[PDB]
């Protein structure tokens, strides 16, 4: 927890004033601040080139195993560590013997110089490395027996003990099998070496989450290229049903909002004798009346010359052309009134909002009396005094002046109030013992 | 042999109807090459308030050109467009930009809806080496643990940009099926020019939809296919409550200029590190800061701003369709019910109900911009009841 | 009659194939695509013909070549059993007998988990019908083979079993009711209505495994993938003989004499009562499982062994006949080790100088080998197994040698010195292995998905009424991409002209054509090398020179071993290492026995790369007599089948990775010999629409984008691919 508060100076600057202004404790700091990022923010050091490494690095362990005589020790995993992170017992003997047997630096080449080429028989360190891997494949033999299905080692064996043959099918090699004895020895070990590298997945597949079912052949395997399984099945009338009732509710209640309803029906009621149609008769008469009046446009020749109605039309133009007396210089103390609260109190207030949001949260479920924990019902009580006291001296430091203070304190008292709201509302649901 | 055979390919395709009218039908086949998949929509059920997760394969597959000078250049440029057209269509949602690079996963931009932050992140994502191999397990780990703390009243979908390579990650991601099938989180990948069966099995075990990138036009199509909030699996939620209606504040209401700036480390609101003068107001914190139609960090509820986001999908579902006829019922004076013209490329577009005549430029303008026939208006609202 | 949905317009293409080959009693040859459910095609009409007692009689024998796919045959037909069962109303009786006796056998824990088959079955039969046939009554020595006695009880009785079981299904019945796979099979052969077993088990001329009664009334037998019949039949009669065997046999020569010396009249007067009965009326002493430990008929197409008790009247006298044989046989071996000599009937003639009485004691020996041990009933079978080898041999040399072939192979094959010489008796007439088959049968149908030249059924040297070319359409977009490579840049030399170890400059770009195949193609690839040392030659430059440096970084690699134990390991990996976040390309050998029994699915395994001409290249002078005899049959055949032998193994191996008909397959052809040979060997349905449409000399770097163009299109837009509903003629 302490490396977290030192490597991050911004959160440390947050963590300072809970000790500096004595807001909360460290016990309270790690009780309601983090609580989620214990999985999220700690997801960096655990993964680190995908831990439980099975099939990510194993592609690249052999090409990046050597740059030079000393091209090693990059960072943490650089080019040596995940080699140790797969072989269990080889990793065991390492701390047993490095640098307990030899020099630590002399380990990294001499243990890997002769094992890299063909074969390592010069010392029992690489020899027991070499000798165990045969037992590993012997150990890996027993596991493949337990699966034993889709494995024609079974199916091949039925045809060779039966005539006592397929020993000649083994012993029928052409192409000068007489006088070399070099790569015959060599390649089968490289066959063995990369099958180790192949079973290095298997040596790390157990690290994944132990990965076992071992295949009792599941005797169905129904070749299903046909059938039309068609996995997803929506459209069993779900938003069809919403549309039938909500537009019905948008029909019977079309916009019952602020201006959306109250002015609407009030002027529809003003239309009055509209089913009586006597207003509609005069309407349709006035539809018939000014029908002809528009088109002549001699009446609509001079529907312009009213400079009587220009002056007033010029007037509220000029009235809105000059608003006056509204404190043109509204700032210019704001720089002093920025740097003093945005030195501590930006972060100080943030100390609350990391907590006070949870203070809204436990009360956001409390009358159900389910999330009623002693961890929480006194966490209601805990930070209550831990915040509403530690703001009072930041409150009392700024009441050094009067109108310099009374403007901003109109906006800080919400913090006092949202505290006391929560506290005030806490007993609106009276809790028993 | 091949010197002829290299040009047996050219010779016939060059050749056409000769005499007169040459290099003519070759242009006709190019128009006949056009007209790909239109909509094939018409869905119901789910799609509301998505919580997307951009997952980016950063690998050596990017170094192949194949559409652009980089496959990220194919990718990253249109993501910004995909961001903007999303925030166009779906503002009720938010997106987790998470980047896989060198066998890990970096949640680059958090699950949020602030477009500039997401876009400049992509503008920061330009000069990415994409060193190392993809690891989806680290990506799903962030995807779990983040969305684990999201409510079950949240739409839980993941959009993975994968470069079709080997899924280089341990720790039984096949067993992450039952992890996430139970966790009711959807995961959608599209493959870059190839296919990963395990990931194809993953999505078909998900209900997330998998595709393969064909072309840059085709790349846009599936983006556009995934713009729309899809009908995911049943039994996610019904409701989502304490949608905070805010206030705009003018800071000139009664006391004219009594506060030089409405962000001074004590005011209810003032969340982000910048000066402000009072524009906004939330109900529950009574939080006054820079205007944002999303949510907050102290009231912690949703800063809903209805005309924007409670309007966007509010007509994105209830659509109908038109029909096409090549015939000549000459409605109008050989006109359109909309733009009022004529070319007659035998696509006389008739509504299903009001049955009004339109063109492509009136059909497209509906089916991309207007999203409804206004011929239904004057026809719906007059007998409506 | 299971059309059951769109069935990629093929059952109708095979509907009249039955009705022509069966109603008219047609022998019949079928082409089939590798992506055609090989029984869903076939058995759906065969089981339809099962109920159709079209005059009266419909047998069924079926065979294939691998016991897992044997059960895979059984596997979905159980739903096909259930399919029309609900549809036709009630359910009628049925039986399909998977008759395994090699591996699947014994429920006793003392017997079971010893690894091999034959020797442990010798322990089983030595216990049952050699210890508990000799020492009948007893308590301890007699061991608890209790459910053989339960077979005695219900073989006196009449149960009626259910449907088709498996090897393991009776084993729980072994631990409940179903008894012995052999017995619970002998009683079910009595009323069997369908038999499935190995292609090998029928074709045992050494122990003549007569499956049914010889009832050729309507003997109805079905054959799939019947490709390498010669490699069955000639190897079915091939006789290997180790010098180490003979010396072990030389050691149990006088070992058995000590058993003769210690037994004065106890087992000897047991012989004397019945060796007189051998003279009086000829009858084999045992009808039970003793014949399983016995050469039933080494040379089957003979009349009878009439004058048994050959020129041999006593047992040590008969033992001296092998002293006259073996000691002369090493005299017919050890001096002959300097020269390979191919003289099959000349040997037995020169033997007649050396063997005193011949051609009857040559043929009447292996029973009198066994029967003089049957009065003993002592010797353990694995001990006696290298001896039964020998009296099998001269028996075969006695009867069928003038049409057949003796070959002596002392020199270097896994012996750098002469440290193990060998000879072989091969037959040559797989016809004469399958002529008795055909005479015992009615008219029986081969189906081989590789057999493109129909001219090789007269390599079986037989007659055929029905032999056509199956043509199926592909509305599945494009079935596959066959891709003949022929690089121009790296200059294709893919046939071993400069052989697999003559130059590595050839080999400098098989990695290049693979890694890019590895880089593009996902989802597991199983490629085919030529042989194990070829495979050993294949990776020989791959380690020391820089090859795998990206190959392991892209996918991973699954080495297949000369030993089948470690070969089955990567297998356990490959079915797993594909289905997780890894492509993991397997690497394998065509001619090696890793190439059968799999049926790769779109799940894992969907691409195959050719590597070289898939011909024999190994065994010396097994060719020439086989060559000249077909040159004594058709006279221009050197050029001819020595193409197709590669080809018949090629798509046997290559054409495997698609099962249904959308399963994909990238079967590219890195080959130098393609001009006619690959074209003749590829299916006439498969050369036509797909092979070299305009893509022959396709350099890999250019052929890169081909599979890119292939897959990317083929991955998307699948819904409808050749949908059949009702019957609308179409008439192909
Ligand atoms: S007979 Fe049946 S049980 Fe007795 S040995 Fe053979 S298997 Fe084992
Ligand atoms: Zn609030
Ligand atoms: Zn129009
Ligand atoms: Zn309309």
């Amino acid at each position: 927890k302490n490396r977290m508060l030192q490597e991050d100076p911004v959160l440390f600057q947050l963590y300072k004033d809970l000790v500096v202004s004595q807001v909360i404790s460290a016990e309270e700091f790690w009780a309601n601040r983090l609580n989620v990022n214990a999985t999220d923010s700690s997801s960096t050091s655990n993964h680190k080139q995908d831990v439980g490494i099975s099939a990510a690095f194993l592609a690249d362990v052999r090409p990046q195993t050597d740059g030079c005589n000393g091209l090693r020790y990059n960072l943490t995993s650089d080019i040596i560590e995940s080699i140790f992170r797969t072989y269990p017992a080889v990793k065991m003997k390492y701390a047993e013997n490095v640098p307990h047997n030899m020099t630590e630096k002399e380990f990294w080449t001499r243990f890997f110089q002769s094992h890299y080429f063909h074969r390592d028989r010069l010392n029992t360190g690489s020899k027991d490395l070499f000798a165990e891997c045969a037992k590993i494949d012997e150990k890996g033999l027993k596991t493949m027996v337990s699966l034993g299905v889709k494995n024609p080692l079974l199916d091949l064996t039925a045809l060779e003990d039966k005539p006592l043959d397929e020993g000649y099918g083994i012993s029928s090699v052409p192409s000068a099998s007489n006088s070399k004895s070099i790569k015959e020895n060599s390649n089968a070990a490289i066959i063995k070496r990369f099958n180790h590298h192949s079973a290095m997945v298997l040596a790390a597949g157990l690290r994944k989450q132990e990965a076992q079912n071992e295949q009792t052949s599941e005797p169905s395997n129904m070749d299903g290229n046909s059938g039309d399984a068609d996995c997803f099945q929506p459209a069993v009338k779900r938003a069809k049903l919403q549309e039938s009732i909500e537009y019905e509710d948008l029909g019977k209640n079309n916009s019952v909002k602020t201006i959306a309803l109250n002015l609407k029906k009030s002027d529809r009621y003003y239309h009055g004798p509209t089913p009586i149609q006597s207003l509609q008769y005069a309407t349709s008469q006035d539809i018939i009346n000014s029908f002809q009046s528009i088109r002549q446009e001699m009446e609509a020749y001079t529907p312009k010359l009213t400079q009587v109605l220009s002056s007033s039309a010029a007037s509220s133009t000029i009235t809105a052309l000059s608003p006056g007396g509204a404190l043109m210089q509204g700032g210019t103390q704001q720089a002093i009134n920025q740097m003093v609260p945005n030195d501590i109190q930006s972060e100080l207030k943030h100390l609350y909002v990391a907590v006070g949001e949870l203070l809204r949260h436990f009360w956001s479920c409390f009358p159900v009396n389910t999330p009623f924990l002693e961890e929480k019902v006194v966490k209601m009580k805990s930070n209550l005094e831990r915040f509403q006291v530690t703001k009072l001296c930041p409150f009392q430091e700024k009441i050094r002046r009067q109108y310099l203070s009374t403007n901003l304190v109109s906006h800080i008292e919400e913090m006092l109030q949202t505290a006391y709201n929560k506290l005030h509302t806490w007993q609106s649901r009276r809790l028993m013992k | 042999r091949w010197e002829g055979g290299y040009e047996r390919t050219w010779e016939i395709l060059k050749e056409d109807e000769s005499g007169s009218l040459k290099a003519t039908i070759e242009d006709i086949l190019f128009k006949a090459k056009r007209k790909r998949v239109f909509e094939h929509h018409g869905q119901v059920r789910l799609g509301m308030m998505r919580h997307l997760y951009v997952v980016v394969d950063g690998s050596r597959t990017m170094e192949d050109q194949d559409l652009k000078p980089n496959r990220l250049t194919c990718t990253l440029k249109l993501l910004e467009y995909f961001v903007e057209e999303y925030f166009d269509q779906n503002p009720i949602s938010q997106i987790g930009i998470i980047v896989t690079k060198s066998k890990r996963a970096e949640k680059l931009t958090e699950l949020s809806g602030n477009p500039r932050k997401h876009i400049t992140s992509l503008k920061k994502a330009v000069d990415m080496t994409c060193h190392g191999e993809p690891s989806l397990y680290n990506s799903l780990s962030i995807a779990m643990q983040t969305l684990k703390h999201m409510p079950g009243h949240t739409s839980r979908e993941v959009l993975i940009i994968f470069s079709s390579l080997t899924t280089c990650d341990p720790s039984n991601i096949y067993d992450l099926i039952k992890t996430l099938k139970a966790a009711k989180i959807r995961v959608s990948v599209i493959g870059l020019s190839a296919e990963v069966r395990v990931c194809t099995v993953l999505a078909r075990e998900t209900g997330g939809t998998y595709h393969v990138i064909l072309d840059e036009s085709h790349y846009k199509e599936l983006l556009t296919h995934h713009v729309s909030p899809p009908p995911a699996s049943s039994s996610s939620e019904c409701s989502l409550i304490r949608m905070g209606f805010p206030q705009h504040t003018i800071a000139s209401l009664s006391d004219q200029d009594a506060k030089p700036s409405f962000s001074m480390a004590h005011l209810d609101g003032n969340t982000e590190p910048g000066l402000t003068l009072g524009g906004y107001f939330c109900p529950q914190c009574r939080a006054k800061y820079c205007e944002l139609p999303v949510e907050c960090k102290i009231c912690g509820l949703t800063l809903v701003s209805a005309p924007h986001l409670a309007r966007s999908y509010h007509h994105l579902f209830p659509l109908d369709a038109f029909q096409e006829i090549p015939l000549e019922e000459y409605n109008g004076e050989r006109f359109c019910y909309g733009c009022q013209g004529e070319l007659k490329d035998q696509h006389v577009y008739v509504c299903a109900v009001c049955q009004n005549v339109f063109c492509v430029d009136c059909d497209v303008f509906v089916h991309d911009s207007l999203h409804c026939c206004p011929g239904c208006i004057h026809k719906i609202p007059a007998p409506s009841g | 009659y299971f059309p059951y949905d769109y069935i990629y317009p093929e059952q109708f293409s095979y509907m009249r194939e039955l009705k022509r080959t069966l109603d008219a009693k047609g022998h019949g040859v079928l082409e089939m695509p590798s992506g055609t459910g090989k029984t869903v095609s076939l058995l759906a009409l065969i089981m339809a013909y099962q109920r159709a007692y079209p005059l009266e009689v419909t047998k069924l024998i079926y065979c294939s070549r691998t016991v897992p796919e044997i059960e895979k045959v059984i596997e979905e037909l159980r739903k096909l059993l259930n399919f029309y069962e609900k549809q036709e109303g009630e359910k009628l009786p049925f039986l399909g007998l998977a008759l395994s006796s090699r591996k699947n056998l014994c429920i006793h824990p003392e017997v079971t988990p010893l690894r091999f088959g034959k020797d442990v079955d010798g322990k089983c039969h030595s216990l049952t019908a050699s210890y508990v046939r000799a020492q009948y009554q007893h308590d301890t020595s007699l061991p608890h083979c209790r459910f053989y006695e339960e077979f005695d009880a219900h073989g006196r009785e009449v149960p009626l079993p259910a449907g088709i079981y498996n090897l393991d299904d009776l084993k729980a019945l072994g631990r409940r009711q179903g008894w012995c796979p052999y017995f619970l099979a002998r009683y079910s052969i009595l009323h069997a209505n369908v038999v499935v077993y190995s292609y090998h088990y029928l074709l045992d001329p050494k122990i003549a495994d007569l499956v049914s009664k010889e009832l050729a009334r309507k003997a109805v037998v079905v054959f799939d993938e019947a490709h390498n019949i010669d490699n069955v039949c000639i190897d079915s009669m091939s006789v290997n003989l180790t010098r180490r065997t003979l010396d072990r046999c030389q050691g149990n020569l006088e070992t058995l004499q000590k058993t003769v010396l210690r037994i004065k009249e106890t087992d000897e007067q047991r012989l004397r009562d019945e060796y007189r009965r051998l003279v009086e009326g000829l009858r084999e002493a045992s009808a039970a499982r003793e014949t399983d430990a016995h050469l039933a008929n080494p040379v089957l197409p003979d009349e009878v062994l009439q004058e048994a008790v050959p020129g041999s009247i006593r047992t040590a006298e008969h033992f001296l006949g092998f002293l006259r044989r073996l000691l002369e046989y090493v005299k017919w071996r050890l001096r002959v080790q300097h020269v390979v000599q191919e003289s099959p009937p000349a040997f037995l003639s020169g033997l007649a100088q050396r063997v005193c009485i011949q051609r009857k004691p040559l043929r009447f020996c292996a029973e009198r080998l066994r029967s003089l041990l049957h009065t003993l009933e002592i010797t353990d079978l694995a001990d006696f197994s290298p001896l039964t080898l020998l009296a099998n041999f001269a028996t075969l040399v006695s009867t069928y040698a003038k049409g057949f072939t003796i070959i002596i192979e002392p020199f270097d094959d896994r012996t750098p010195t002469i440290a193990n010489p060998i000879l072989h008796f091969s037959c040559m007439d797989a016809s004469l292995a399958i002529k008795p088959v055909f005479e015992r049968f009615q008219s029986v149908i081969i189906t081989s998905g590789t057999l493109s030249p129909l001219d090789i059924y007269p390599k079986i040297l037989d007659f055929h009424p029905v032999t056509m070319a199956t043509f199926t359409m592909t509305l599945a977009r494009v079935c596959l991409c066959p891709m003949i490579i022929g690089r121009g840049n790296d200059q294709v030399a893919i046939s071993s002209k400069f052989e697999t170890r003559e130059d590595i400059a050839v080999i400098r770009n098989y990695g290049n054509l693979l890694l890019e195949m590895s880089a593009v193609v996902p989802d597991g690839i199983v490629a085919f090398f030529t042989s194990y040392q070829y495979m050993e030659s294949t990776v020989a430059s791959w380690y020391e020179q820089g090859i795998l440096e990206n190959i392991q970084r892209n996918k991973l690699l699954f080495i297949e071993t000369q030993d089948g134990a470690e070969t089955s390991v990567a297998l356990e990996k490959y079915q797993e290492a594909c289905e997780n976040g890894r492509g993991a390309i397997l690497l394998s050998v065509a001619r090696g026995k890793v190439s059968e029994g799999i049926d790769f699915v779109h799940h894992y395994g969907r691409a195959v790369i050719m590597f070289g001409v898939p011909y024999v290249y190994t065994q010396s002078r097994i060719l020439k007599a086989r060559l000249e005899y077909l040159r004594d049959q058709f006279q221009i055949r050197e050029n001819d089948f020595l193409t197709f032998d590669a080809m018949r193994h090629a798509a046997q191996c290559v054409g495997r990775a698609i099962r249904g008909k959308t399963d994909y397959g990238l079967m590219v052809f890195a080959d130098k010999r393609f001009a006619r040979g690959d074209k003749r060997g590829k299916l006439p349905r498969w050369i036509q629409e797909h092979l070299t449409d305009a893509n022959l000399n396709l350099t890999v770097d250019e052929g890169v984008q081909v599979a890119k163009y292939f897959l990317r299109q083929m991955a998307q837009p699948f819904h409808r691919e050749d949908q059949l509903g009702l019957s609308l003629l179409s008439l192909e």
